[PDB]
């Protein structure tokens, strides 16, 4: 995708995240698991269902085809008819097509979207009191429990408490011991 | 020594559905919402309430004339559309044209129900024969007879004295009323059948001002016969009278019809036949019972329908993109 | 201590500007574009420089043919457009048709000015009876009356002499020609209007050859009145000639018209009257006066216009998004 | 928005820069003030002018209704002309609606994506002599007055010149004193 | 010191080919793919093997009824699809009237062949004169002359007894036949032409049933002449029979013509003469040789064509954006 | 474009880069030279061979003119006939100028979303065992010959395997000399 995180530098999906479309896997002491991020799941919820009903509501009106009949010295505008409501029918056949191509593509570009900016929400929050691995993931300089954890789902993620935690532990990897 | 971590990541799951993108196609996804509807029931339905008016091997010529062969059709109830085949075989039995026919059909697809009325009693010809007009082109069961709402009347001992009849349209509806002109092969069957050899008939509305002529020609057989039958048509307007005058090749009528309810309607021209249903749309080639807001049966549909499209697949994507 | 530091930002205001998206509505933004005119005056306007020709509770063929009542018209000024109400009440005064009318109003739409022209003399006229041609459908005021631009020819003493009588087309431009004839309701009002019995119409152009016959019918009264009218068409082409014969039933004409000026016009159809203003947009609704590319107000519009679409809004995005 | 800038990392827009769509508030010793980045908004002004433009001018040329008259016995054609003059009014009425909606969203995202990629023409420029806060905002390491904010904007900042006094900055809080 | 280095970067050359995009116009990119073809050859071309039928000054009507000047087609090859110029000048010699003749135009774009056939033998005229029937209207080269396919009868002697003859299609192929009535200038001329004064034209078919009278008028001249010819057709079934019967003021048949190979055609308006080349795609402007998707020649071709657009320029970016 | 890259953060692209769209070039020791990326420039060729076709197959069957002959009182409805093909003619050529002008758009800035992307790749792989230059170019903390760029190159590049010189030629330049 346009965005490069889904089939990405997060390349594979997790089969375990089934309360939720984009989230985290948290990894401390006490153990591991899975949480749903709660409001972009609901974000992008909300701009689909939208979007589905925009296209069927945009062909609200259409052509519709009517029944004419004509006789035999009729000949030209019984043509007229036929080559009309056949027009017609390929103009809207077009619109419906190509627009759900179109907005099958910007569909999958803000699901993209989404991922890479939810890691980047991540990383804005924590900078240097955790390692950029590349793949994904954080790897923490100090030690974050549970509600720890949480204060970093919700956005609540305190960096000048922690800060001093990690940048003696930063002093401690630049020695080597 | 693994220190703590997080990590940011995307649903998956066991879905293999496709989508098709203007760059890629057949692209697997986590969920996706098809929109076209493809299936529909074969067979000809009710709509909501409504029994369609099915002609079997009618046309809508024969019904309103009433071809002896249509006798199904004498009085019929009510309709939600009616449904004509594609080349119906019961048209005009005695062999002519039925005048501005196509504009006619166009009328009954706002028509819901007619009301056969008599307008001329057939006992009132009094100093004619209406019981010899009578051909083999128009058999009832091997034995030959005619139409049924019109008359063909005949010299009665040696002569043919002037018609003047009419009929003032009192109901508060519209009366739909035709008649016709008989045409023969040449002056001799001309005065053995009305014996007046130079003939016409007039006919007058507040807006008809008609005046047909016989038109004596030498013509190939058709069923048998070289002779011709021309029917003709008006809406007689509420409280306005129509007067016939001839003086012979009249075709009289006895029957006309009373537009009694008007609403949306068709003529669906189709095979098929009554299906024993009911649906809320109705298409030439079966009923439809469906969400989609897309449909791909057949674009002429009667009754609340999905929009047609001439596409056989339209899927869209709502989830997000499956696993490589 | 705060050491240096620098920010990146953007623009907000105190707009409350909403527009609408595929995924999004009501999305509020800083700056805003709309592009739908959607009010107009409810006005009937010269177009430019010109005033519009109103019939008021004419008809196209009331105008033409020289209605009574319809005198307001009997020379109009050069116009941009004609208007004509949706059922006008002077028609065809004395009951009847006008043949190939819809064709007729169908050349008025690129005609911009007429001329009337006499080419026939009222008073040429010697040996028949000019002035009985009189009807109570047709009343001045009161005084009973007729079409003006035509002449109902009556026997004189006790007979109708034939008719033979034409006019070349001196003229550079195109001369549109009417006339008519008169269908009577028995042999005893056809002999005591025109002494002869059997009648006939010949008419004659380059391109024309036409012979009508009366056409004896008995028929409901219109207007009091149970025989018809109908009027017929032509236009003579520079430099030929239309040649008229007839023996009875005839409604000869007096005066004809050059067609002199031609352009863009349309015939609008519309219940108002005339607003006396001025604009380079006028609809049946009223005159637009506006710089946007589109408008709702009504599809059928003459002169420098936007674009008709049916929405109720269309309003892009320009700026960018609001603050919360 | 796609790119994650506006409404995004940089929570609020400055109601006091009413210059320009994107900018600038430094904050060094000599005080503060509001100064708008001058390509990128001229850079989005052409953008949207040509847009405008450009679905005004698509819609210049689009079908015309035009009057026509049939009598008592055309009732076909009648109904013919009729739903063909209906037909093409509404296709336009679709071709337009739909091409505002869709641009309207390619309008937000050209915004968004000028702000995010503003933000990166400075953080690569001044890169390890200040630090990145994840607010949108950047403290620096060295001493930074009135003619060195001005070559951050105009891309005339110089590093090599500044990058001795910020790393030993670095060196004095990473110490802790 | 220079510590080793890695580098992004993307293509970049010397191509001066420009795009457009909804916010930037000519657009300096790497590589590009026009799809809109926009020469073509001038000429009138045979389409794959088939050489169209190319009428030079005539028209359809003079073609099939037989204009003298026409005679270049007296017995045309099988084509691909015939060109008619504008506004033809050898079209009906003798001035008058060609019945649905539009509608008759349409039939020929799903015709590719005809065979003219004889279906009464112009000797056979053994009690009538066929030889006189020749007008300086119609020219053959300064000898005056006639139509070739019909026949234009007189009296003999002086009488003109009445015709009666028929022509049954025992072939497998459909049959277009064409006649005529003869309109004169007065009494005097109807007599010395035909005798009989009251006179007419019946032809009838399985479904024709046609009485055609002259009809006598005072017209201007055409081309010297105030007479008038008349001209109409039928297409009669296989194993159908026609009958005409007439009396005076016919123009009978000699030859008609079988439909022979239906198909693909069209008629195509164009000035434009003999080519003498080949395409696959042909337009009134000229032919195409392409494998482009569209054109912008003429929205009128027929053959293995791209699809027409009002397009200057319709122009793909495939590469990427091009250093400035 | 909207992705920052193309006429971005990497000034200029390479006139001698011949063999494909986006690519590296690299510099050590044993000299210099130009390799092509060839699973990017390969995935960027089937999207734009694929929306070619869709295009050109979209347009498959549209609108086809023909002619009808009217004659002189028969004006009315020759009109009608006009403006039906008119009409139709016009419908097709907004169709077509409208979607090439869109996908021209979508065309671009994937090719500039594929560029800041693949400069992601190698970010990401590198982290701290090299310093982002911000010309779009990354100097190594360590000595790598054309085995080692080669991993980079291929995506092999191995981190743990470098990082012990990396961290001790980062904490040299930390002293400044
Ligand atoms: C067909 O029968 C209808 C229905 O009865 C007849 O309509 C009626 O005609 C009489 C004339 O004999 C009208 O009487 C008139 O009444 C009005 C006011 O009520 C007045 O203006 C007149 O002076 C006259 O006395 C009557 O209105 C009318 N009925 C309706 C419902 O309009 C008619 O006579 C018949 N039609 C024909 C063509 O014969
Ligand atoms: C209606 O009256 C007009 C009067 O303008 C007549 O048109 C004229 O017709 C005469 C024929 O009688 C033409 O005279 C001729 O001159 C041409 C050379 O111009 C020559 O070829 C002939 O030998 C003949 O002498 C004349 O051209 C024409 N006038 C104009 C201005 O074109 C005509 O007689 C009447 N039209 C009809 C249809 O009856
Ligand atoms: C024009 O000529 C055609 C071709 O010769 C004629 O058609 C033929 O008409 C005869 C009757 O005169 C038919 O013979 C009959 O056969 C039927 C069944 O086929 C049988 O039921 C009868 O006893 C009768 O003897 C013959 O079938 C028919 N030929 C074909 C090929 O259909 C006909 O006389 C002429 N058509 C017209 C309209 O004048
Ligand atoms: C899309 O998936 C299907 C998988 O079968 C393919 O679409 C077509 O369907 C038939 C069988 O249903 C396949 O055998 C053919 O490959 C396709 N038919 C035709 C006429 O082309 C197809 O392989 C897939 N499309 C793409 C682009 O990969
Ligand atoms: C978009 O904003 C408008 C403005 O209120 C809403 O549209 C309707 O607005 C009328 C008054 O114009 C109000 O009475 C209603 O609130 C709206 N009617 C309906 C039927 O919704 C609309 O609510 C807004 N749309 C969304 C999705 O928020
Ligand atoms: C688009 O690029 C072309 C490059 O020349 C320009 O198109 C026009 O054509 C002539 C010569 O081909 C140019 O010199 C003119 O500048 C253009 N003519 C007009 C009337 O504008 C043009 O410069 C470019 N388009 C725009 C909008 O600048």
């Amino acid at each position: 995708g346009l965005f490069g995180a889904i089939a990405g530098f997060i390349e594979g999906g997790w089969q375990g995240m089934v309360d939720g479309w984009y989230g985290y896997h948290h990894s401390n002491e006490q153990g591991s698991g899975y949480a749903a991020d709660k409001e972009s799941t609901q974000k992008a919820i909300d701009g689909v269902t939208n979007k589905v009903n925009s296209i069927i509501d945009k062909m609200n009106t259409q052509f519709e085809a009517v029944g004419r009949e004509f006789n035999n010295l009729e000949r030209r505008i019984e043509n007229l008819n036929k080559k009309m409501e056949d027009g017609f029918l390929d103009v809207w056949t077009y619109n419906a097509e190509l627009l759900v191509l179109m907005e099958n593509e910007r569909t999958l570009d803000f699901h993209d979207s989404n991922v890479k900016n939810l890691y980047d929400k991540v990383r804005l929050q924590l900078r240097d009191n955790a390692k950029e691995l590349g793949n994904g993931c954080f790897e923490f300089y100090h030690k974050c429990d549970n509600e720890c954890m949480e204060s970093v789902r919700n956005g609540t993620y305190d960096y000048p408490q922690y800060s001093e935690e990690a940048r003696l532990k930063r002093e401690e990897i630049s020695s080597g011991r | 020594d693994p220190g703590d971590q997080i990590c940011i990541g995307y649903h998956a799951n066991n879905s293999t559905e496709q989508v098709d993108t203007i760059m890629e196609k057949n692209v697997t996804v986590t969920h996706a919402q098809d929109i076209l509807e493809k299936k529909h029931n074969g067979k000809l339905c009710d709509l909501d309430g409504v029994k369609p008016l099915i002609l079997r091997d009618c046309s809508v010529a024969g019904w309103l004339l009433g071809n002896p062969m249509c006798d199904e059709f004498i009085n019929v109830p009510e309709w939600s559309y009616i449904v004509e085949k594609a080349n119906p075989v019961n048209d005009l039995c005695y062999p002519g044209d039925f005048n501005d026919y196509e504009e006619l059909k166009h009328l009954l697809s706002r028509i819901n129900h007619f009301e056969k009325i008599q307008i001329i009693p057939k006992s009132s010809w009094s100093s004619h024969e209406a019981s010899l007009g009578v051909s083999s082109a128009c058999p009832y069961q091997g034995k030959s007879s005619f139409f049924r709402n019109v008359v063909w009347l005949i010299k009665k001992d040696s002569t043919y004295p002037t018609i003047k009849r009419s009929y003032n349209n009192t109901n508060q509806e519209d009366l739909l009323v035709l008649w016709g002109i008989h045409h023969p092969n040449d002056a001799a069957e001309q005065t053995k059948l009305y014996q007046n050899p130079t003939t016409y008939i007039s006919v007058g509305t507040s807006t008809l001002n008609q005046r047909l002529v016989p038109r004596i020609a030498t013509r190939s057989k058709v069923k048998g016969l070289s002779g011709r039958m021309e029917f003709f048509w008006t809406i007689l307007k509420p409280n306005d009278a129509i007067n016939f005058e001839s003086n012979g090749n009249f075709i009289a009528p006895e029957y006309a019809y009373k537009i009694v309810k008007k609403g949306d309607s068709t003529i669906m021209k189709s095979e098929l036949e009554y299906g024993n249903c009911n649906t809320k749309c109705q298409t030439p080639m079966g009923a439809i019972n469906s969400s989609m807001p897309f449909h791909n049966i057949h674009p002429l549909t009667i009754g609340e329908c999905p929009k047609y499209v001439k596409s056989n697949r339209l899927v869209l994507a709502t989830g997000l993109r499956n696993s490589p």
